[PDB]
């Protein structure tokens, strides 16, 4: 029938950026609409496919990538962005063709004296590949000496917490992010719209 | 859905010994990420002892003092707590990182006493 957007947008858990989760999407009819006019998301930018133009279009695969971020943070889930979250937790690829659904979740993912369930990490020897996810623990070495599996001085435990308060202000509040992942191959087509 | 299984804990003398353990079900947890995190009551939530796939990995104060093991046949984490000082009083979370989400336990409360 229909593709189970219930699911990713009305989860009852979301990840940590680090630890972001991956549903694909295949083999189903998706309409767009009622997501791109919904007031619920404050951001639904898309990249490479006008918004209005969702139903029409017909794609090989579609991923929904789902994580919890800081409401500063939103800005770098775009292509060609720098900063901790684009360069070591979630990567776009360049040429990206896909949309980011985001929106404040203040109410949910703050409880009082903070929610340390979210984490993000904070270095990596190298930035991610697109679409690289790292679970990895091992104590960065920011110094010449290296680690011996502890936390040191220039010895850094890499996931670190966001510790939402509901007294934060709107930057340094829980937002979900949703991004949609249109996949085009020489494949032939899984996911077309009701118009197609 | 995934759940996780906290056993141990409880008062110990100032120099005592503890094992927690987490158990994991209800998903794949093979090359997985298991580990504690603690939090003193008002102090910010900080990692303990952890094992990512490549490395195992442990806090500044614990090394020597605690020790950290898992059998993935199992898919249970150990937390053998050697040495314990009154600075150690913290709700103990264990962390289960699968392929899809990070999960924590709900905490065991653990008190040393001088
Ligand atoms: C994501 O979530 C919103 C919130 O809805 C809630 O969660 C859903 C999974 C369902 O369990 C809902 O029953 C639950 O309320 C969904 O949007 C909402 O859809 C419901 C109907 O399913 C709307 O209820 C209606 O409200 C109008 C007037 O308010 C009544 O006239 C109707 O008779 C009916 O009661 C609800 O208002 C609406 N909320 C918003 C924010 O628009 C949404 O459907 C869901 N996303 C997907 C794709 O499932």
């Amino acid at each position: 029938n229909l593709c189970p957007f219930g699911e990713v947008f009305n989860a009852t858990r979301f990840a940590s950026v680090y630890a972001w989760n991956r549903k694909r999407i295949s083999n189903c009819v998706a309409d767009y609409s009622v997501l791109y006019n919904s007031a619920s998301f404050s951001t639904f930018k898309c990249y490479g496919v006008s918004p209005t133009k969702l139903n029409d279009l017909c794609f090989t695969n579609v991923y929904a990538d789902s994580f919890v971020i800081r409401g500063d943070e939103v800005r770098q889930i775009a292509p060609g962005q720098t900063g901790k979250i684009a360069d070591y937790n979630y990567k776009l690829p360049d040429d990206f063709t896909g949309c980011v659904i985001a929106w404040n979740s203040n109410n949910l993912d703050s409880k009082v004296g903070g929610n340390y369930n979210y984490l993000y990490r904070l270095f990596r020897k190298s930035n991610l590949k697109p679409f690289e996810r790292d679970i990895s623990t091992e104590i960065y070495q920011a110094g010449s000496t290296p680690c011996n599996g502890v936390e040191g001085f220039n010895c850094y435990f890499p996931l670190q917490s966001y510790g939402f308060q509901p007294t934060n202000g709107v930057g340094y509040q829980p937002y979900r992010v949703v991004v949609l992942s249109f996949e085009l191959l020489h494949a032939p087509a899984t996911v077309c719209g009701p118009k197609k | 859905q995934v759940q996780l299984q906290e056993s141990g804990g409880g008062l110990v003398q100032a120099g005592g010994s503890l094992r927690l353990s987490c158990a994991a079900s209800g998903s794949d947890f093979s090359s997985s990420t298991m580990g504690w995190y603690r939090q003193a009551p008002g102090k910010q939530r900080e990692f303990v002892a952890i094992s990512s796939e490549g490395s195992t990995s442990y806090a500044g104060s614990v090394k020597g003092r605690f020790t950290i093991s898992r059998d993935n046949a199992k898919n249970t984490v150990y937390l053998q707590m050697n040495s314990l000082e009154p600075e150690d009083t913290a709700v103990y979370y264990c962390n289960v990182v699968d392929r899809w989400y990070d999960y924590w336990g709900q905490g065991t409360q653990v008190t040393v006493s001088a």
